[PDB]
RNA sequence: UAAACGCUGAAAGCAUCUAAGUGUGAAGCCCACCUCAAGAUGAGAUUUCCCAUUUCUUUAAGAAAGUAAGACCCCUGAGAG
RNA sequence: CACCUCGAUGUCGGCUCGUCGCAUCCUGGGGCUGUAGUCGGUCCCAAGGGUUGGGCUGUUCGCCCAUUAAAGCGGCACGCGAGCUGGGUUCAGAACGUCGUGAGACAGUUCGGUCCCUAUCCGUCGCGGGCGUUGGAAAUUUGAGAGGAGCUGUCCUUAGUA
RNA sequence: UAUGUUAAGUGGAAAAGGAUGUGGGGUUGCACAGACAACUAGGAUGUUGGCUUAGAAGCAGCCACCAUUUAAAGAGUGCGU
């Protein structure tokens, strides 16, 4: 497998050799950096651990710089760990740009989605308003808790609470161009997260 | 298949066996004689 | 989004005048239907001397809709008026010669003989 | 009457491995063991063997003839071996064998492949006629009745694939 | 694995899917897909950083009293609320 | 039967939310057929998911229309009124028929008619503080274990072949 | 401790009924001039007994049931024509 992680920019609307629309998102993936290498005699599992966004060196911490260090690069932002990839192809250090991927191929997105707030069981898990008319006081609200039998409100009976902040994946997406002088890739469709939020780019797990 | 608690053979040609620790008649001849207990 | 207890024009001189959507067909709770997407219907206002009168129950194919229709290339049809035409088993349609504009979302659909005889196809 | 106090015979270019378990065999066609208990005596000739059980219990009985039949299988199989008929017939049906690996027109909109492991052979002396030739037999009636289960006999008029010899009932459909 | 289909096979010289042995076999079960998850007091693992000071009491896993790494207060704010 | 409830017991139906069982409506597997093929009938396994919208009636049911792959049967105080409605329930008014010598009543019907509560505890959904995890801290993580999702039609081809 | 029984978690839920489940006891039949089960050879003739029916001619409906070599065959067990 592969993947790599970067900053969602925003939408366009895009034509492919063709006058066929594609709608697009865009991933800003200035060059991610490799910083350890997990392995199972030493840390239980085969894993890459990763690094995008450089930080002003005021911002980040002693124990961090100790840590980029042996890579030889700047204080990261966000850092991640890949899982199930070749560790021989792979070194500290290495540079991982966005000429790895191929325009078109199948592709998964995960992203931590907009905060929403503490919003209602309707618009939280879809729950239909009750009746507005017709002697109604029964407008907004996410209905009965359950039977009276167990003397108590069984569990997942949705309520109202935080609606966001979820990790979400979107899966079988494709890719559409590819900007390696820009440090740019382009997706077709939707994906979750606020514009400079990140997301990991991942080859599918399906495909 | 017929499941009956009711199994006894149908024919002369019925066999009688205990498979997997239920009754079970089984006729080469006749598969309408192939019974089970149920 | 046409729905049911919906009215429609009619778009062919089968006989009908209006019409109303009893259900829309394809699966189980479809609650909508747009171009392509065929109706089962009433006749509340016919022509007089027609074929098709008041009263009858008769399948139907929607052919241009306000809430109208979209390509791959983002061009988008849009209509004044949403208007039907009434079919057999067949998608042949019960009338000779329809009215007004239609939709080129038809000859996916195999409307074929419709999209013939309709004058301008957008 | 019994069956497991009948001699074994070899009866010769046939040889044998005793072992406290996992009884080895061994001849011209090839190699075979297996795992008989340790409840059963094993009394051995020059061409001849015996195998004796402790008492005249329900289990040992059992074993007992189990044991012997097992052996003599071994002993056959890698003397004369073992082959399984096939005879698959219809209107438009036919086989081909490409080494260890069978193809069978039946039908179906597909070619179907069956593949067999080192120890047994697809013959196919013609196109409607396979059989299945091995040593264990075993393997060899388990690959046969994974084959015939591909599209078993009918009643009505017979298409499907058989055992050669067997008995095949047939119904008058209208 | 279910039901079903068995292969070999004996009790019962045959027969038999089973008793041992062995295998096909379902939208179902455990995985596989996504998410939460070390308060998993059974509290895990790895990498990196700070270092082993002062006094008093004591052989005390002692007490306070300034600090390192670091965090917080406070302030400007939203992609959050 | 009258054991609990008359120092309260709220009565049907619908709405919002669902959850469970399997004696399975569909999908899935299989045996038998008086199963030629398509359709099927019946029985065994299977409860993972799904199991429609309207006219009439206060109605559950039921009839009808039109679809559906299918339009399951039941339980959870005939689930759920400190979550909603209050159409139906003879509260008080009035009237028809009928009964009564009558005041009034129904062996029937009809029009109209106040649904109180700031959530303490458990419970549920979410968010924190404290402490702990045996020196203090910053990050990344395995994952026990839990949950979620689990559906399905039509067309084409194989082939107008079997 | 001693002897046995059960193989279902019976024990630790419930019937009519069904079953080469298993242990005990008894009765009875056949059996080393060879039991039972299997394998081999035969399994027929005058005769395709007749009636029957277009056709029953061993086995649709209908009577009898002699004879043969015998080492044994029913004037025919079913299928099926
Ligand atoms: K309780
Ligand atoms: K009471
Ligand atoms: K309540
Ligand atoms: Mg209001
Ligand atoms: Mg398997
Ligand atoms: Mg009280
Ligand atoms: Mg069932
Ligand atoms: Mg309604
Ligand atoms: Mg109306
Ligand atoms: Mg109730
Ligand atoms: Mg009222
Ligand atoms: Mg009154
Ligand atoms: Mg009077
Ligand atoms: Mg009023
Ligand atoms: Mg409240
Ligand atoms: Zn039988």
């Amino acid at each position: 497998t592969k993947g790599i992680l970067g900053k969602k920019v925003g939408m366009t609307q895009i034509f492919t050799e063709s006058g066929e629309l594609i709608p697009v998102t865009v991933v800003e993936a200035t060059p991610n950096v490799v910083l350890q290498v997990k392995t199972v005699e030493t840390d239980g599992y085969e894993a890459i651990q990763v690094g995008y966004q450089d930080k002003r060196e005021v911002l980040s911490n002693k124990p961090a710089k100790g840590h980029v260090a042996k890579a030889n690069t700047a204080p990261k932002r966000f850092i991640k760990e890949f899982k199930n990839v070749e560790l021989g192809e792979y070194e500290v250090g290495k540079e991982i740009k966005v000429d790895v991927f191929q325009a078109g191929d199948v592709v998964d997105v995960t992203g931590t989605t907009k905060g929403k707030g503490f919003q209602g069981a309707i618009k939280r898990h879809g729950q239909s308003r009750g009746p507005m008319s017709h002697g109604s006081r029964y407008h907004r609200r996410p209905g009965s808790m359950g039977p009276v039998a167990p003397n108590r409100v069984f569990k997942n009976k949705r309520l109202a609470g935080r609606m966001g902040g979820d990790r979400v994946t979107i899966q079988n997406l494709e890719v559409v161009k590819v900007d390696v002088e820009r440090n740019v890739i382009l997706i077709k469709g939707n994906i979750p997260g606020a514009k400079k939020s990140l997301i990991t780019i991942k080859s599918a797990v399906k495909a | 298949m017929k499941v009956r608690p009711s199994v006894k053979p149908m024919c002369e040609h019925c066999k009688v066996i205990r498979r997997k620790g239920r009754v079970m008649v089984i006729c080469p001849a006749n598969p309408k004689h192939k019974q089970r207990q149920g | 989004m046409i729905q049911q207890e919906s009215r429609l024009r009619v778009a062919d001189n089968s006989g009908a005048r209006e019409i109303l959507t009893i259900k829309v067909l394809g699966g189980s709770g479809r609650k909508t239907a747009n171009i392509g997407d065929v109706i089962v219907a009433t006749v509340k206002q016919a022509t007089p001397g027609g074929v098709v009168k008041k009263g009858e129950v008769v399948k139907a194919v929607i052919v241009r809709t306000k809430s109208g229709a979209r390509r791959a290339d983002g061009s988008y049809i849009k209509f004044d008026e949403n208007a039907a035409v009434i079919i057999r088993d067949d998608k042949s349609p019960r009338g000779t010669r329809i009215f007004g504009p239609v939709a080129r979302e038809l000859r996916e659909n195999n409307f074929m003989k419709i999209v013939s005889l309709a004058p301008e196809v957008l | 009457s019994r069956i497991g106090n009948k001699v074994v015979v070899l009866p010769a270019g046939v040889e044998i491995k005793q072992d406290g378990n996992n009884i080895t065999v061994k001849g011209p066609k090839g190699e075979l063991t297996r795992e008989f208990s340790s409840d059963i005596k094993m009394n051995i000739e020059g061409n001849e063997v015996t195998f004796i059980r402790p008492n005249d219990s329900k289990e040992m009985k059992t074993i007992h003839g189990t044991t012997r039949a097992n052996f003599n299988n071994m002993v056959v199989g890698v003397s004369e071996g073992f082959q399984k008929a096939l005879e698959l017939i219809g209107v438009g049906y036919r086989a081909q064998v490409q080494g260890n690996k069978l193809t069978l027109n039946v039908g179906y909109s597909h070619p179907v492949e069956m593949t067999a492991p080192e120890g047994v052979t697809f013959e196919v002396p013609a196109n409607t006629q396979v059989i299945v030739k091995g040593i264990n037999k075993e393997v060899v009636g388990e690959l046969a009745a994974n084959i015939r289960g591909v599209r078993p006999p009918e009643p009505y008029k017979g298409k499907g694939i058989r055992y050669v010899g067997e008995f095949v009932r047939r119904k008058e459909g209208k």
